[PDB]
């Protein structure tokens, strides 16, 4: 995870993107009486893979001018456009390139070799969501079924051999087009029930993990 | 005078600190808060906040609860005016009287009158049985009101906790169904009766959890981890749709240029017949930003649906997926598409179609399931659809599929090939058996003729040469051709024959 | 000139004596004595009687056959003008080619242009396979004009022989479906393929006979022993009928009296409630002269659904059966009542309905099958039809399923009651289980309050308190309540909201 002026550059950002989705999404036809009329909150909160910033936002003109709860500021510059996956431009006085990627409500960013996922509240929408539970996964187990019925055309594992979340497994073949099984969790295989050649049902035993 | 001011703040808590604490507990939020969440700040308009029930029976007459157990007003989502309803579990478990049916109906009518968008936060157990009769017919006159509103202006409903009994039917008849996973459920019958009847021992996120009806029943239209990721995407979902029947769709400005090529569309078709690849990247290559809004992500996966936007316009789109099942059309993937072209059609929303289909799938299980019905439903919809249409073939469009899905000859447009498109009947080799019947026993014989056949008739120009399809295009100018099409068919003016309404099977 | 009647009569042959005999031998008759059976004596007039095929390959220009496989024109059906086509399986297996195709299209326009019923009878292959691409187009022209016809002209189907691939979809989008018994089917994908793909071994009959169609897939309306047969009931459905949606159902001069009692339906119901009565009896001793033609009779039986005559105009029932599944309500249930529903509300025919119902059936697999949706189809049904509605409860009324069978909360005109009925939220055990649960522990008290809430709550007592219901009547005097209601009703102007079309679900 990111730590020191790294995690302040990429919350900086973070803050920058929002504004601008904000800034194009308050241009939106068929509205009760002028946006013009309407307000737009200073105080922000930022929060980066569990740490919160506390942030303040100020359009400088053109650019924008992010201040913190340390009292120092930094100004952002970009021509970055919603769709390009590189975000390029100035965070007080550096240049930096951000890897970007979309998430549900908010950003996935990369830069400085950290990563860290990125979520932009109001005070009143944070505190409500501080609220939410953090759930765990059940986690697959000891199967791989196979969830079409068809023709096992290869197997690209072995007995013995360790695997990683994503990694493909075996191909079936039905309806002449093929189907790639990738591995749902992180183990090590113990048995091979199906090899080439057979022909297996719904729900059917292929390996073990 | 101050003594409002405590009528006020008493008629906010509700049915006490202990239930919301034990509410808070759960994970959950409160009715308010989630009023809160969903509205622009400081737009929520409150009615009929001091409403109570008039029940003499089984001693309710002791208990009166200022709201009766639902919250109801008006407020704005970016700036557009909504209309709305969250119900209050802690308030005799959300349950339905007689006032609280009031208080629904009136928020109903008057979103129908000012023809405005409506939405329903559902978290309760049905009609109150102390009423008895009486509440049943309360949730008949919401019923009434649902259904006049369909087709007229947008109905959202959310489920956030367990909705049992009468009150299921009411967001069956609404346009959107989510719900939030581990805290919500639906079922007509509970688990009690479910055992005393058939034996079977189910647990209420067995019998109807988010899973279940995200994946297996058809009902809802997606999921989400938790109430405030749930609302913050209802806020999303409203910027796409229009207010009401008339008005059109709403118009933002985009950031993304309508005369971009994009070189890659070239090689996403592999040259083996049998290997597949991914619709959805083409989707997300072709609209705006990248930006997709997807329906029904989890149930009938051989079929994708959503909204999205071109030239800062919403468009709809369905689209075959080779991924699963070989992308055929199966009953379950023509009810999902068609409910979808309905409503764009009743909304004004053009649909965008993209192809690759080899046929039906076979066997007993769909036919005595009832696939002709299921499948004549999706024909039933584009043909009757009167707003813009553009479909575009990238690969196999086989038989009666390939009418199905938005062909010209039931109405469509602009009809638009790829280079590696082939529309045909049928594949070569049962065509070649059907035709050389007689001569089924060499064997290079058959090899020859098959070849012959797919040299002539596995391909886009046989249907070009027919006028069946406009034009064959290159790959990498479909995002161009389409934002022109769409721009130029803005002004498509066609109506159906004068009808109380059709007689579609269901 | 004796070289027209040459070439007639040589027309008239189709594709062979000998072929003729062999469609005889398996107990059928041809397209043409179909037809002469259908329509009044004298009255056909057939179009496009030398149309042939433009197709010039694979050997098909050194057989052109005049007709192209269908007989096409119009005649009148007791007096009333009726259009038709029929499929002649002796020419290239009745399968459907472009020629073929525009004959078709020329009597379904006309039908609607003059807004008169129309009349398929079915005994073919699908698109001919030498055409091509070709013949798909021509099906597209078809399942258009169908979908623009729904409801403004009934259409009917009548399947007399085997019927398979892309013409299916046809019959599927009309009013109507009939098939006759041990010598017609009906699917999508064939056995060869089923084979093929799922390795399943099965008969054409076995995987879209009649038996499947009537009894699970939900498919056909009806079946008979023979051509005969089936025909003469066509006939006899038709006299029901509107000619379309405008100059309303027709009128015969009765032999029966609408102010008759019948003393026999007050010892109907049984004293024990555990016990069961044919509802189909009551319908049938309200009707004129006990005729009755019945709807979908092998599919969902827990529920009726039909046509009747009362003073001498057509009427539709539609009515709960406590012999079968004890008259409960599911999905299969609800979609067979709710395409009758919208047909008599789209053709402007009255629809009286009879109520005993407990509920809705229990179980994941009713849940899983999406009955939430299912079920809300009848209630949406109901709630937008302006047509008269009149209702009588028998027995039984209770929770949602009581709002959903025409009640006065759904827009019914007119309610009525017998003494019997038991109008509740729900039985008594279960009401004071929920209700009195901090003392269940005892089992006096339970019977002491179990018997009280029998006497206060289940009858039509508090109903009629409060106004849900117009009067409890006597059972001798049924007929002679309807009969006078409906006849007041006749004037009954209503308009549901103006849109494109509803969203109702699929
Ligand atoms: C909605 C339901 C799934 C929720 O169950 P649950 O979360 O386990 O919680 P409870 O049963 O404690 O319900 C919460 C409260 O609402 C009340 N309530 C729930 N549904 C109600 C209804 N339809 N009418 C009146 N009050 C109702 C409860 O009786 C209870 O209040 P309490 O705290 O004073 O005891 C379930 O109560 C239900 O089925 N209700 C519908 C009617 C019914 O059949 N209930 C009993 C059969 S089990
Ligand atoms: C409609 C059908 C179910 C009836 O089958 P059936 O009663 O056993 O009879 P047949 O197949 O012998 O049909 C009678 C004739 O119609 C012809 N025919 C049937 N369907 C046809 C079609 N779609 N196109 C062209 N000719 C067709 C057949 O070639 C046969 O001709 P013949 O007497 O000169 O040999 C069947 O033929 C069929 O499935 N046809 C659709 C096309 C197809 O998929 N056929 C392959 C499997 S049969
Ligand atoms: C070749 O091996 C034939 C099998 C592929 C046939 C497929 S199954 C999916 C489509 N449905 C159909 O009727 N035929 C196509
Ligand atoms: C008594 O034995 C209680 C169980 C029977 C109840 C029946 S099942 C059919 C109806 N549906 C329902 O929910 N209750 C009624």
């Amino acid at each position: 995870e990111p730590e020191g002026p790294v995690a302040h550059r990429l919350a900086a950002v973070a803050a920058a993107i929002d504004h601008k989705l904000n800034i194009r999404k308050r241009g939106i036809s068929g509205q009760m009486r002028d946006p013009s009329l309407l307000t737009f909150q200073r105080e922000r909160v930022v929060v980066l893979s569990g740490q919160r910033f506390n942030v303040t936002v100020d359009p400088d003109g053109d650019d924008l001018l992010v201040t913190f709860d340390d009292g120092t500021t930094a100004p952002v510059r970009s021509a970055w456009r919603p769709g390009a996956p590189v975000w390029s431009g100035t965070v007080g006085d550096q240049s930096v390139a951000i890897q970007v990627r979309p998430l549900l409500n908010g950003v996935f960013l990369q830069h400085a070799g950290a990563a860290a996922e990125a979520r932009v509240f109001t005070r009143r929408e944070a505190e409500l969501a501080d609220l939410m539970p953090v759930k765990e996964n059940a986690g697959s187990g000891k199967q791989l079924l196979c969830p079409m019925p068809g023709l096992v055309k290869q197997i690209m594992v072995s007995e013995g051999q360790e695997v990683k979340n994503g990694e493909p497994l075996a191909i079936v073949e039905a309806m002449k087009m093929e189907n790639v099984l990738r591995a749902e969790r992180d183990g090590t295989i113990s048995k091979i029930a199906a090899k080439e050649g057979d022909s297996l049902a719904v729900d059917a035993v292929i390996l073990e993990f | 005078l101050e003594k409002l001011e405590e009528r006020r703040a008493q008629a906010r808590l509700g049915g006490g600190e202990k239930r919301l604490e034990a509410q808070h507990k759960r994970g959950k939020l409160t009715a308010r808060e989630r009023i809160e969440l969903l509205l622009d700040h400081g737009s929520f308009e409150e009615f009929d906040m001091f409403v109570q029930h008039r029940s003499t029976d089984f001693g309710m007459e002791k208990q009166k609860i200022p709201g009766d157990g639902v919250v109801t007003g008006w407020g704005t989502v970016n700036g557009r005016t909504v209309f709305l309803f969250s119900k209050d579990f802690t308030v005799f478990g959300g349950s339905s009287s007689e006032a609280h049916a009031a208080k629904i109906v009136k928020v109903q009518d008057m979103a129908l009158k000012m023809r405005a968008p409506i939405i329903g936060i559902f978290d309760a157990g049905g009609a109150r049985i102390q009423e008895g009769v009486a509440a049943l017919g309360g949730h008949g006159e919401v019923f009434r009101r649902n259904v006049a509103a369909s087709g007229v202006i947008p109905q959202i409903s959310v489920i956030m906790g367990p909705c049992a009994g009468g009150d299921v039917y009411s967001p069956a008849m609404t346009d959107f169904i989510f719900m939030v996973r581990d805290t919500s459920y639906m079922f007509v019958t509970g688990p009690d009766v479910v055992k005393t009847v058939t034996n079977e021992v189910v647990t209420a996120e067995e019998l109807g959890g988010a899973k279940v009806h995200t994946s297996k029943s058809s009902i809802a239209d997606g999921s989400f981890e938790n109430d405030v990721e749930a609302i913050l995407q209802i806020r999303r979902l409203l910027d796409f749709l229009p207010a009401n029947n008339i008005e059109g769709v709403p118009e933002i400005e985009s950031f993304d240029d309508v005369n971009r090529l994009d070189k890659s569309l070239d090689t996403l078709i592999p040259d083996n017949p049998n290997k597949p690849y991914d619709m959805g990247e083409l989707i997300r290559r072709v609209v705006d930003e990248g930006d997709f809004f997807e329906i029904q992500a989890a149930y009938a996966r051989n079929i994708i649906t959503g909204f999205g936007r071109v030239e800062g316009r919403t468009v709809g789109f369905v689209a075959n997926q080779p991924l699963v099942l070989a992308g055929v059309l199966d009953s379950d993937a023509s009810r999902k598409a068609a409910r979808f072209v309905r409503f764009c059609n009743a909304f004004s929303i053009p649909i965008v179609t993209f192809v690759d289909v080899p046929g039906f799938l076979p066997g007993t299980a769909q036919e005595y399931g009832g696939l002709i019905k299921h499948g004549a439903k999706l024909l039933f919809a584009y043909s009757q659809a009167t707003v813009p249409l553009v479909t575009i073939i990238t690969r196999k469009a086989f038989g009666g599929a390939y009418i199905v899905m938005a062909s010209k000859h039931v109405g469509a447009d602009l009809n638009y090939a790829w280079p590696t498109a082939q529309i045909a009947v049928m594949g070569a080799k049962g065509a070649v058996e059907i035709i050389f019947r007689a001569e089924i026993g060499d064997a290079d014989k058959v090899a020859e003729r098959t070849k012959e056949y797919e040299d002539r008739f596995l391909s886009p120009f046989v249907a070009a040469e027919r006028g069946y399809i406009d034009e064959v295009i290159m790959p990498h100018s479909t995002r161009k051709r389409i934002a022109r099409a769409l721009g130029m068919l803005r002004t498509k003016e066609m109506e159906q024959p004068r009808k109380k309404h059709d007689n579609i099977p269901l």
